[PDB]
RNA sequence: UGGCCCUCGAGUGCAAAGGCAGAAGGGAGCUUGACUGCAAGACCCACCCGUCGAGCAGGGACGAAAGUCGGCCUUAGUGA
RNA sequence: AACCCGUCCUCAGUUCGGAUUGCAGGCUGCAACUCGCCUGCAUGAAGCCGGAAUCGCUAGUAAUCGCCGGUCAGCCAUACGG
């Protein structure tokens, strides 16, 4: 555990190395940086307090546990309510309008 | 699960299907308390105590003193002098019972200390 | 800040608390803990050596004493294993171990686990002892194990009243 | 033939000894496995002729 | 305890929080590092209710609109 | 792996019967008595075979010692 | 746009790859659930140049880069024609 409960690598970049956070993303991560206004060094090379001040403010975003609750919970929403993007969840299928005559490999595989 | 009496009681009766005293070389057993020694002398053929020495007798309890509980210089003096109220009755052969404890320890002080003099075993 | 907290917590604020919660006529009715197994089996242990040789290892570490090859008590083919071959991997915790141990658990391991809400209350085995599941080892900062909390509690809620003032966040 | 029978000869005893108190050789002979015991098996042992127990070792 | 068969444990092993003591254990390694210690995590300071049912909806309704 | 309850329902290399629970079952440490020279007295019984065995000397193992050991819990594993 | 200059990424399912899904919004329109196109975030599948087989191309061609238009309120166009 680096930060955020997981353990990132050492050696990448910081910008780059913060996405392995399942609720970092590649634009956050570039808000986090430039509200702190520090120089992206490496990750072993970075001092204490300042990643002392990243490891506050990293924690005001959904970054995990609820994030993935409040998914789950999303659809799970739609199933019990039996929408029909809920059923499409349910039977394994897609529910933006996709064609399933001769696609939709992902979901068919993910069985 | 078993307890400390419970498992120190199945330890002598293990022991006490060999040993057997007799006219001509009775049973010495030792009971050792949290506070207090103890010993017989026994001929089962007659179930009958010849001799004894406790911690509770006036010739040694003047002598030690202890606090917690009888160290090891203490059963050197309870095998000292069974050993001189089992001379005066006029028998030396005896077999030693450890009551089901080790012999390492306390025990083994206390039949050298017999065995130093007087008695055969 | 103190040398050891839950051995000085427990004689001094705990006692005098969990008697006048169930109101015992005597100090030594009070449930204790005894000890703190902690198991790890591997099915695929007389396969190697160096992933046995190692793991346990990694517990030793995790709780400063050796574990012990636990070996099978009847041989059966279904699971394709053998009489007297080593299955587990056990080690018994007592004294100021399981509470060094114990420290080590709630604060350190346990919510370093993803996605954790509390661990199940209902765990209990109907006799005031308590059983917990890992998957994982590396929350203690140094596969999976399975411990087991012993206490001399008769039901099981002073149980669960005697662990929750430990820690031992239940939801 | 995994099993056979040892033959076990007295290390010490010499051959035509001119001694006054018994002259010979001691020599048992006991049971053995060979896959289960490659080796040779020698045994401390009694020895009419020595007057001691002494180590007899196998012969072949 | 026997003797060359034990980690070197020990008690009293400091525990830092970026160089915040905020209490010592027994361990076998030196020090340690934490950030999940008792209170940066919220379950233990929340209820511990381990349960939310995402209220309503019709609050996504009406205050939006306004 | 932890605990609770019933208690001999398991196991004892193999067939069965009989026996064995702080055990004859299950482990650990040291060991070769799986000896030499005998043997009072018994069981069995057409004959030839077969079985148990106190105790004595010798030189030894284990045990602190008392004491135990002349192959295996017993009965088939053999040929004048 | 490819391209030139400069910083970083150094062979990794990766700063390759962008499928799938949730949340929050916009435009067209009487109407966007089945069934439109887009934005902002967060998720980050398979896939390491590909069997037996098989297609195109003989010069500004193949390969590769992007631009426009028609139908059209809008657009499922990665198409069609340039
Ligand atoms: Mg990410
Ligand atoms: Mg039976
Ligand atoms: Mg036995
Ligand atoms: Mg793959
Ligand atoms: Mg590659
Ligand atoms: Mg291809
Ligand atoms: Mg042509
Ligand atoms: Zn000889």
């Amino acid at each position: 555990v680096r930060v955020g409960n997981v353990e990132i690598p050492n050696n990448k970049r910081v910008e780059y190395s913060l996405q392995y956070i399942h609720g970092i993303g590649r634009s956050r991560a570039r808000q986090i940086l430039c509200d702190l206004t520090l120089e992206n060094k490496l990750t072993k090379e970075l001092s204490e307090d300042e990643l002392l001040q990243v490891r506050d403010e990293v924690t005001k975003y959904m970054i995990e546990g609820d994030l993935r609750r409040f998914n789950a919970i999303a659809i799970r929403r739609l199933k019990e309510i039996q929408c029909y993007r809920g059923v499409r969840h349910i039977q394994g299928l897609p529910c933006r309008g996709q064609r399933t005559k001769n696609n939709c490999r992902t979901l068919k595989r993910g069985k | 699960a078993h307890t400390r009496r419970e498992d120190r009681t199945a330890r002598h009766v293990r022991i006490r299907k060999k040993v057997e005293g007799t006219p001509e070389r009775p049973r010495l057993c030792v009971f050792r308390s949290n506070k207090h020694l103890y010993v017989q002398v026994i001929d089962d053929t007659k179930m009958h105590t010849l001799a004894a020495a406790s911690t509770m007798q006036k010739a040694i309890s003047e002598n030690i003193d202890y606090s917690a509980g009888p160290t090891v210089e203490v059963a050197q003096k309870i095998g000292e002098m069974i050993a001189k109220s089992c001379l005066e009755k006029g028998i030396t052969k005896v077999a030693f019972d450890r009551g089901g404890y080790p012999y390492h320890g306390r025990v083994k002080a206390l039949a050298d200390a017999a065995r130093e003099h007087g008695l055969v075993f | 800040e103190t040398i050891n907290r839950l051995k000085t917590n427990y004689i001094e604020k705990m006692v005098p608390l969990l008697k006048e919660e169930f109101s015992y006529s005597n100090i030594l009715e009070v449930p204790k803990v005894v000890k703190i197994v902690v198991n790890c089996g591997i099915g695929d242990a007389s396969q190697n050596a160096k992933g046995l040789d190692a793991a346990i290892n990694e517990l030793a570490l995790i709780t400063g004493q050796r574990p012990v090859k636990t070996k099978a008590k009847t041989s059966i083919a279904g699971f394709k294993v053998r009489e007297g071959m080593t299955l587990g991997i056990a080690v018994t915790l007592r004294g100021n171990l399981m509470y060094s141990f114990l420290d080590r658990l709630i604060n350190l391991a346990l919510p370093r686990t993803r996605d954790f809400q509390g661990v199940n209350p209902n765990s209990f085995d109907g006799h005031g002892n308590y059983s917990v599941g890992f998957r994982e080892q590396s929350v203690f900062p140094e596969r999976g194990m399975d411990v087991c909390i012993t206490t001399t509690a008769k039901t099981d809620k002073e149980a669960y009243k005697l662990l929750s003032l430990m820690g031992m966040p239940f939801r | 033939d995994v099993r056979v029978k040892v033959i076990l000869e007295c290390t010490g005893c010499v051959r035509k000894s001119v001694n006054k108190g018994s002259r010979g050789v001691s020599r048992y002979i006991t049971q053995k496995n060979r896959h289960n015991t490659p080796s040779r098996l020698e045994l401390r042992k009694f020895c009419p002729y020595c007057y001691k127990h002494t180590i007899h070792g196998e012969i072949k | 305890r026997k003797s060359d068969i034990h980690p070197e444990f020990r008690e009293d092993a400091k525990v830092y929080c970026n160089g915040e003591l905020v209490m010592t254990t027994g361990g076998t390694q030196k020090d340690y590092t934490v950030e999940v210690w008792s209170g940066n995590h919220p379950f233990y300071l929340g209820n511990r209710s381990a349960l939310l049912l995402d209220a309503d909806q019709v609050e996504k309704f009406r205050k939006k609109y306004g």
